[PDB]
């Protein structure tokens, strides 16, 4: 199961020069990392959900999760975006 | 992105059922982030190699640079 390829595409046009070109190999690349990033960060939200005796994984578990595995550069962006989202 | 696909995603893992409605927001605002700097990485490579279309084994070789890849080495190996 994958992002829509014309998602990933689009985002990742977005990070190369405009004439710059992507092989369909690499777009489907990159769907299979963004699978893997969003399943790696998830077991690690569900063990921390699971520690602290809940059962519905919330954003304080993926929050701790990407700081705990590398990605804490992420958690500032991701809360206003949610905050933004649910303003 | 669509949310929906989002969850299924998280829900490929047997042990995730229950799933906050807040959960794939950040996700996708992640995954827009995390798409990003791989793909800038991945193109640091292919201008090094003086091509104009970036290849997989760019991204495999952008992930051996970063740490925070490291996750991704045995998914796209050089």
């Amino acid at each position: 199961i994958y992002l829509p390829i014309a998602n990933v595409a689009r985002i990742m046009k977005n990070a190369i020069p405009q004439t710059g070109k992507i092989a369909k190999d690499a777009k489907e690349c990159v769907q299979e990392c963004v699978s893997e990033f969003i399943s790696f960060i998830t077991s690690e939200a569900s063990e921390r959900c699971h520690q602290e005796k809940r059962k519905t994984i919330n954003g304080e578990d993926i929050l701790f999760a990407m700081s705990t595995l590398g990605f804490d550069s992420y958690v500032e962006p991701l809360k206003l975006y949610l905050q933004k989202f649910r303003e | 992105l669509p949310l929906a696909r989002i969850k299924k995603i998280m829900k490929l893992d047997e042990d995730v059922k229950m799933i906050s409605a807040e959960a794939p927001v950040l996700f996708a605002k992640a995954a827009q982030i995390f798409i990003t700097e791989l793909t800038l990485r991945a193109w640091i490579h292919t201008e090094d190699n003086k091509r104009r279309t970036l290849q997989r084994n760019d991204i495999a070789m952008a992930i051996t640079k970063f740490d925070q890849f490291d996750f991704l080495i045995d998914i796209v190996p050089r």
